[PDB]
RNA sequence: CGAUGUCGGCUCAUCACAUCCUGGGGCUGAAGUAGGUCCCAAGGGUAUGGCUGUUCGCCAUUUAAAGUGGUACGCGAGCUGGGUUUAGAACGUCGUGAGACAGUUCGGUCCCUAUCUGCCGUGGGCGCUGGAGAACUGAGGGGGGCUGCUCCUAGUACGAGAGGACCGGAGUGGACGCAUCACUGGUGUUCGGGUUGUCAUGCCAAUGGCACUGCCCGGUAGCUAAAUGCGGAAGAGAUAAGUGCUGAAAGCAUCUAAGCACGAAACUUGCCCCGAGAUGAGUUCUCCCUGACCCUUUAAGGGUCCUGAAGGAACGUUGAAGACGACGACGUUGAUAGGCCGGGUGUGUAAGCGCAGCGAUGCGUUGAGCUAACCGGUACUAAUGAACCGUGAGGCUUAACCU
RNA sequence: AAUUCCUUGUCGGGUAAGUUCCGACCUGCACGAAUGGCGUAAUGAUGGCCAGGCUGUCUCCACCCGAGACUCAGUGAAAU
RNA sequence: ACACAGGUGGUCAGGUAGAGAAUACCAAGGCGCUUGAGAGAACUCGGGUGAAGGAACUAGGCAAAAUGGUGCCGUAACUUC
RNA sequence: AGGACCGAACCGACUAAUGUUGAAAAAUUAGCGGAUGACUUGUGGCUGGGGGUGAAAGGCCAAUCAAACCGGGAGAUAGCU
């Protein structure tokens, strides 16, 4: 139920160890408005792979 | 297990599921593009695409049948007066998926979906 | 003796004219074909590596490609080899057909067998459940008492206990063989073998027999 | 597939009407009898004349089962109900003289050819 | 699968009668008792079908000696070596398991015609 | 004693061997069958019920057998709470009494989200000395190992008969285990239909909502057992008790001292699975990288430019793979998913219209309409050109070859 | 026997089998007559026992539907 | 102690079905309960269905399942009638 | 007529499961008893601690009861830890 022995602070960082977080790899540059987004998604202007797919 | 199930249950009871793709067909219907979390765009395209492939041919029946999947007249009436129409010639594939980030409030993969000859 | 790669395709019956349905699993042996020969001096043992179907060419790798180019042979979907017996020899080159299996009686089948995932006790390991009344606190399926007190003051290891279940390589064996269709590929055997339709199963003679 | 406690109706003329299961036998930890299998009983319900009377124990070899019987091709043959024959302990031979309802092939064996011989009907 | 489909095929029966829920069928199969193949009726109504290819099969339901005897038939089994429909029945569902509650008058279904 | 929770049951065990069964063997007051006793042997197996809180026991019926013990008389941070051991109450009994009882009786709160060890699974890191993609080897580890009955041998051997074998062979079972879904079934709130009440869609008709999926009847795929396939072995090695051969010490005898042989479910293998973090980090096959200059504290040094491969990752469509990771398939040179088309399957003859009928309803159109996860196809939609990581021939010393 | 230790008394019934139950017997360890005796229809969320029906209580579990559990985003404890 | 499934006296009393102020669905009216998104493992919780068997479970049928309405017919011992 | 019957409100609390660092310092859900009475309920009042009140359980008397709470004697005493 309950520690019965304070785990040090070693302890907790080899067990955050995996909590790291990892950076987007790499942005994609929309091929006609030239701005980064994330593969797949469409870019802040409304851009997907060069055509305008939502008005603003 | 899971194997070869279809369906994503959305942490929803079945008649609420059937409520809500009902709603949000009858919204891509109206608005033609609607944005919604990506899971509940996927799951949409089956409640939708089989309505337009129902609204192709008009009768009586296929209206009747359609008004019983959707509920709602005036979406009946667009579908087999304009999207019926429209897609006639598309074998299938009436939407299309948009992936558009996350939702502030809970960080939900957001999706707009669109009817394909929408702009 | 040297087995086969075939597939899965899947359950179907024979009847025979005296009246018995002979439930048989199909598998399509399509031509093996040895992409490796391996021997005492080069490699320390006698063994084919074979390789069956095809593979898309941007899905085969240069690796791969160059080790299927010595061979001289075209790409498969993978690569398995299999132990030779006392005189026994094959070329580089060779298809095996299913036609292999035409006198033997009995094989072994060795597949991957369907993945059941994380698996309760209970279906796991064949445990019996605790009441589902009588006053049970939240434990019909959990697996009771995991071991003794203070002696050993542990948990054994090798204990039945949840964790994953299928997806495993499984050998089912003394399979009759039920029809060697030479020309349209296929291996009936009676019975159910490991797997899933469509996916990768080893057919070697039986070893017991 | 009859095990302890199930109540079976009684294919002979015996006397008894109702026979319950109080034990499958030959094996250890076994669990069901099929058509053709020898089980113990005992006899809760029997006609006021009859070769057997309430409460006896003694055996009976299961003819009809409403799980069925499988056959080589594999069809079944299911029974609206459950149904055996009384035979003596130590003989294994039919106390009644007179096999009521059908039964089947599974019961074609030298232990019970009797039956088969006297059952109106074998599918 | 293609493969499947086709080893079910070369091995189906092709002089399957039609016959639906409802309808009376005498089903003659093969007995081998002894040395010696003889050939047995069962006949009664055809509660249940399953279509399935090679895999079809039907349950045939009939009262005989006082008890009532359910047989499911793999259709394209050599064991059954004829199927007859003798009467044509008038039913509602696919599947008559409604009938094992029923004797007598109350198991009465009547015959569709035309 | 600043708390180590009792009996029994359940669940899950694990070890011992003083062995219940199965296996091997000696003696027998062992003819055979069946026994008795002792020795070896722990591989596997080793009842369900009735009564009682019971353990036990008795009984009923099984079984090859229903072993004996250790494990906090294993197991309550796993369950129960019948017994026991609080407070209520009663009876017998004791006591003037309060009350009490190795008496009885009825009733009577069982907490803990797991940090560490352990265990079951499943990943991330680095290592394995250039990197990468595969296929392996097999140190080691684990799993498995049970058995009935019938037939043949053969009514033979044995026996006065009654009875009735060893050895060997065949078949079919029980329990257990693995796999699987072709069948038989279950399920199948994602399919079809029936139907009650009610509300709504303006109304009729037709539908939808809600009532446990409203209640039901069926049922696809998947998953499943009760379904059906398969398994335990054979063989080999070294042995146990035991049986011997040859054979002295000890002129004989002696299974032993030298030598030689046989000998069991035990051991090592043989079968299945994991498995090179096997840091002793192994092998084989294939693939990739063949540029410049600076630097000083000059060495397995650091720097800049150029270069960025094999491959990997990431992303996306995803999977009979899956908690998440992982693993597999696919990403336009594409069937990966959805849709679409055809089929299948399931339900059971839709709607509309017509006719018959006073009407409910029936008949016809019509095996209609609808039909999930299935099958076969189909680029309609979505799987993007990139970018990212990963480099640029890979230390020293010896030895052997090559020139 | 809400009372009986011996005791699971004995006999009978019920069950295949019944330390419980019911009916008796009387050997009342240690019932007994208003701290009432013995009966008693009706009543009882009372105690015991039996039966029919019913059933996942069980043989022996399977599948399914939902809420958690699991992953992501936000907030963010506790005993020890 | 809380924007806490608890407690808090009185009045009002629509429709369809219903005996009903039960219950179901609705009206007027008022709400969706102050974390969401996915996934669809074990296991826990609350439910649905279940072959064959049917109390073999267990201390005990605990829990489930079952019965269930109105009219009518009919209804035992016993009884304080 | 009835401390009559079945059954909502209302009053209670027999079983079960959950919950047990709870939604809750006693509840939830499914069942359950009473439901014209020795009923229930609002408002106000009275009874005060060796006292009350008790269809009696040592029950209850402000989450406290084999002698309430609060303050005081008081830094009781503690051969104990
Ligand atoms: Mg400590
Ligand atoms: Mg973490
Ligand atoms: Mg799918
Ligand atoms: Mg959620
Ligand atoms: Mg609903
Ligand atoms: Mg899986
Ligand atoms: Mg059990
Ligand atoms: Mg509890
Ligand atoms: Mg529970
Ligand atoms: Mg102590
Ligand atoms: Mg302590
Ligand atoms: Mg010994
Ligand atoms: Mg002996
Ligand atoms: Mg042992
Ligand atoms: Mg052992
Ligand atoms: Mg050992
Ligand atoms: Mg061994
Ligand atoms: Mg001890
Ligand atoms: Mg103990
Ligand atoms: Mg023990
Ligand atoms: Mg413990
Ligand atoms: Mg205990
Ligand atoms: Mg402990
Ligand atoms: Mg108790
Ligand atoms: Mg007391
Ligand atoms: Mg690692
Ligand atoms: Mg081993
Ligand atoms: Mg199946
Ligand atoms: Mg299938
Ligand atoms: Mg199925
Ligand atoms: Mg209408
Ligand atoms: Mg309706
Ligand atoms: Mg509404
Ligand atoms: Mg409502
Ligand atoms: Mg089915
Ligand atoms: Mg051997
Ligand atoms: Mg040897
Ligand atoms: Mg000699
Ligand atoms: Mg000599
Ligand atoms: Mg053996
Ligand atoms: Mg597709
Ligand atoms: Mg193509
Ligand atoms: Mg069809
Ligand atoms: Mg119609
Ligand atoms: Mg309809
Ligand atoms: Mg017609
Ligand atoms: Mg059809
Ligand atoms: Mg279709
Ligand atoms: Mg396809
Ligand atoms: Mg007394
Ligand atoms: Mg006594
Ligand atoms: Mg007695
Ligand atoms: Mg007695
Ligand atoms: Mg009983
Ligand atoms: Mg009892
Ligand atoms: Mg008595
Ligand atoms: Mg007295
Ligand atoms: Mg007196
Ligand atoms: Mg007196
Ligand atoms: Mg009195
Ligand atoms: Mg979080
Ligand atoms: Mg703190
Ligand atoms: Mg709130
Ligand atoms: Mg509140
Ligand atoms: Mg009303
Ligand atoms: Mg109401
Ligand atoms: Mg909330
Ligand atoms: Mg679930
Ligand atoms: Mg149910
Ligand atoms: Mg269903
Ligand atoms: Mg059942
Ligand atoms: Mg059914
Ligand atoms: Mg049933
Ligand atoms: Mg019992
Ligand atoms: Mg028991
Ligand atoms: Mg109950
Ligand atoms: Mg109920
Ligand atoms: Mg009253
Ligand atoms: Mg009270
Ligand atoms: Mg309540
Ligand atoms: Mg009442
Ligand atoms: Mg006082
Ligand atoms: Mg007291
Ligand atoms: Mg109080
Ligand atoms: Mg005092
Ligand atoms: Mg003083
Ligand atoms: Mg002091």
């Amino acid at each position: 139920a309950v520690q019965q022995n304070k785990p040090t602070r070693s302890k907790r960082g080899m067990r955050r160890s995996h909590d790291a977080l990892t950076a987007v790899t790499s942005l994609s540059v929309d091929k006609t408005s030239g701005e980064k987004h994330l593969r797949h998604h469409i870019t802040a202007d409304g851009y997907y792979r060069g055509r305008k797919v939502i008005a603003k | 297990m899971r194997h070869r199930k279809s369906g994503r249950q959305l942490n929803r009871n079945s008649s609420h599921r059937q409520a809500m793709f009902r709603n949000m067909a009858g919204s891509l219907v109206r608005h033609e593009i609607i944005k919604t979390t990506l899971p509940k765009a996927k799951e949409l395209r089956r409640v939708v695409e089989p309505l337009i492939t129902l609204a192709k041919t008009d009768s009586v029946a296929n209206r009747r049948l359609a008004f019983a999947r959707t509920r709602d007249n005036e979406i009946v009436a667009k579908l087999f007066n304009e999207l019926g129409p429209r897609f006639a010639s598309r074998a299938g594939g009436y939407t299309r998926i948009l992936k558009c980030g996350f939702r502030a409030g809970d960080n939900a993969p957001m999706a707009y979906i669109e009817l394909v000859d929408r702009s | 003796m040297i087995g086969l790669v075939g597939k899965k395709v899947g359950m179907t019956r024979i009847f025979t004219e005296d009246g018995v349905s002979i439930p048989v699993t199909v598998i399509e042996v399509e031509a093996n074909r040895v992409t490796q020969v391996k021997d005492l001096a080069n490699d320390g043992y006698r063994a084919i590596q074979v390789t069956t179907g095809a593979k898309k060419a941007n899905r085969v790798t240069k690796p791969e490609a160059g080790h299927f180019a010595k061979a001289g042979v075209e790409a498969g979907r993978g690569l398995w080899e299999f132990r030779l017996a006392e005189g026994e020899e094959f070329t580089v080159g060779q298809s095996i057909s299913v036609e292999l299996f035409a006198d033997v009686k009995k094989v072994d089948v060795t597949g991957t067998s369907k993945g059941k995932g994380f698996a309760g006790t209970v279906k796991r390991w064949n445990f019996r459940t605790q009441d589902a009344t009588h006053g049970n606190s939240l434990s019909h399926r959990v697996p009771g008492s995991i071991g003794q007190n203070q002696t050993p003051g542990k948990v054994f290891k090798g204990k039945k206990m949840a964790g994953q279940m299928g997806n495993e390589r499984v050998t089912v064996q003394s399979l009759d063989v039920v029809r060697v269709d030479a020309e349209r590929n296929l291996l009936l055997v009676k019975g159910a073998v490991p797997g899933a339709t469509g996916s990768d199963l080893i057919v070697k003679p039986a070893v017991k027999a | 597939m009859i095990q302890e406690q199930t109540m079976l109706n009684v294919a002979d003329n015996s006397g008894a009407r109702r026979v319950m299961c109080i034990k499958v036998l030959g094996g250890s930890h076994r669990r069901y009898a099929g058509v053709g299998d020898i089980i113990k009983i005992t006899i809760k319900e029997a006609i006021p004349r009859g070769k057997v009377k309430k409460g006896d124990v003694l055996k009976a070899v299961v003819v009809r089962t409403k799980k069925g019987v499988r056959r080589p091709d594999g069809s079944v043959i299911r029974f609206d109900g459950n149904a055996c024959v009384l035979l003596n302990n130590n003989s294994e031979q039919p106390i009644g003289t007179r096999i009521f309802g059908p039964v089947t092939r599974e019961l074609r064996s030298e232990k019970f050819m009797k039956i088969i011989s006297l059952a109106p009907e074998v599918l | 699968s293609n493969i499947i489909k086709q080893l079910e095929q070369e091995q189906m029966k092709q002089d399957v009668p039609s016959f639906r829920p409802g309808d009376t069928v005498e089903v003659k199969v093969w007995v081998v008792e002894g040395s010696k193949k003889r050939l047995q009726a069962f006949e009664g109504v055809v509660i249940a079908i399953r279509n399935r290819g090679l895999h079809s099969a039907f349950t045939v339901r009939k009262i005989s000696n006082g008890e009532g005897v359910e047989r499911v038939f793999q259709t394209h089994s050599p064991v059954v070596d004829s199927i007859s429909v003798k009467r044509r029945g008038a039913v509602r569902k696919a599947k008559l398991y409604y009938l094992r509650e029923r004797t007598g008058k109350a198991a009465r279904i009547k015959e569709r015609l035309n």
